[PDB]
């Protein structure tokens, strides 16, 4: 089977709920591993403790800097940065999990959730895996962001790992 | 009841939109990077002796998806290009926020002004001549700055308010 990994979601600390994500190491192999990996921290580090810096209500929510914790850090389990995968899947909707970056081949360790179908981010941001379960907690997340993306309380990944 | 102006920092990633605007509001620098989605400010200004509302509109410097780009140069009545003089693609970038609001206001005499910063830092790579020459070919006003030093930064957004009100008397 493709990896299934979770998130538990808290805000400013407390239990919000679990997100969990399948991620399609059948298409996206390389992204879905870096993933998974940073996922259960088994390379020493990864998501574990780290927030969502970036949350657009109807857009997306955004995360994955566990090294500047502000929304610039990012790392790989390749180093610093990888190159894009692969552009097959696009961001059709709600629930697709596709890679942050800063232009071609500068993929590291941030991500973000889509809440709606975003079309002109598909060949810029390489697609890997969708949300499972736990939907209802990503559109709770969303009240705690705003238009330019600041956040109004901590949104934090208070744990993380892999089911299967 | 004062004049109020909707200014527009545009400029390529880091060449010091937010600093340039937040010296203009606050009148303090940080060296700190914290990348822009969109911010809003507003300052009470008195420029040439006539006072003012300023509300400044600070942008990505990564483009999005252009819709929403269209939008606030289809709202903004006046634009600083601003580039780093340490980097060149920035400099190099100028001409596309330029096109890019012609084609939204369909018009060859929009207010702007070429806003050269970091003009403390000792990198150069863009020479002012190239930038004064740029600013010719467009008729618009070349200002340097540095949002570490304060040095041109009243005058850039300054500018810009006498260029939308020489505009509005034709
Ligand atoms: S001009 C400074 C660019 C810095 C940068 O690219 N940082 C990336 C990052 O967060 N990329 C964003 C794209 C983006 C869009 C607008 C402004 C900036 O600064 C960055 C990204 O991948 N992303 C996911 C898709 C939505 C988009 C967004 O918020 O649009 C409004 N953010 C990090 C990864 C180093
Ligand atoms: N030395 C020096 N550094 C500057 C100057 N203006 C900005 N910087 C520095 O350059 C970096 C980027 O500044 P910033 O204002 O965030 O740039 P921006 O154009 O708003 N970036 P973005 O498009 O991501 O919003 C920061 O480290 C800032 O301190 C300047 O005049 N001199
Ligand atoms: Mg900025």
């Amino acid at each position: 089977v493709n990896p299934t990994v979770f998130f538990d979601i808290a805000v400013d600390g407390e239990p919000l709920g679990r997100v969990s994500f399948e991620l399609f190491a059948d298409k996206v192999p390389k992204t879905a591993e870096n993933f998974r990996a940073l996922s259960t921290g088994e390379k020493g580090f990864g998501y574990k403790g780290s927030s969502f810096h970036r949350i657009i209500p109807g857009f997306m929510c955004q995360g994955g800097d566990f090294t500047r914790h502000n929304g610039t850090g990012g790392k790989s389990i390749y180093g610093e940065k990888f190159e894009d995968e692969n552009f097959i899947l696009k961001h059709t909707g709600p629930g697709i999990l596709s890679m942050a970056n800063a232009g071609p081949n500068t993929n590291g360790s941030q991500f973000f959730i889509c809440t709606a179908k975003t079309e002109w981010l598909d060949g810029k941001h390489v697609v890997f895996g969708k949300v499972k379960e736990g939907m209802n907690i990503v559109e709770a997340m969303e009240r705690f962001g705003s238009r330019n993306g600041k956040t109004s309380k901590k949104i934090t990944i208070a744990d993380c790992g892999q089911l299967e | 009841s004062m004049t109020e102006y909707k200014l527009v920092v545009v400029g390529a990633c880091g060449v010091g939109k937010s600093a340039l605007t937040i010296q203009l509001i606050q009148n303090h620098f940080v060296d700190e990077y914290d990348p822009t989605i969109e911010d809003s400010y507003r300052k009470q200004v008195v420029i040439d002796g006539e006072t003012s509302l300023l509300d400044i509109l600070d942008t990505a410097g990564q483009e999005e998806y252009s819709a929403m780009r269209d939008q606030y140069m289809r709202t903004g009545e006046g634009f600083l290009l601003v580039f780093a003089i340490n980097n060149t693609k920035s400099f190099e970038d100028i001409h596309h926020y330029r096109e890019q609001i012609k084609r939204v206001k369909d018009s060859e005499d929009v207010p702007m002004v070429l806003v050269g910063n970091k003009s403390d830092l000792p990198s150069r790579t863009v020479d002012t001549k190239q930038a004064q020459d740029l600013a010719r070919s467009y008729g618009i006003p070349f200002i340097e700055t540095s949002a570490k030093t304060r040095q041109g930064v009243d005058d850039a957004f300054y500018t810009l308010v006498r260029e939308i009100r020489k505009h509005k008397e034709k």
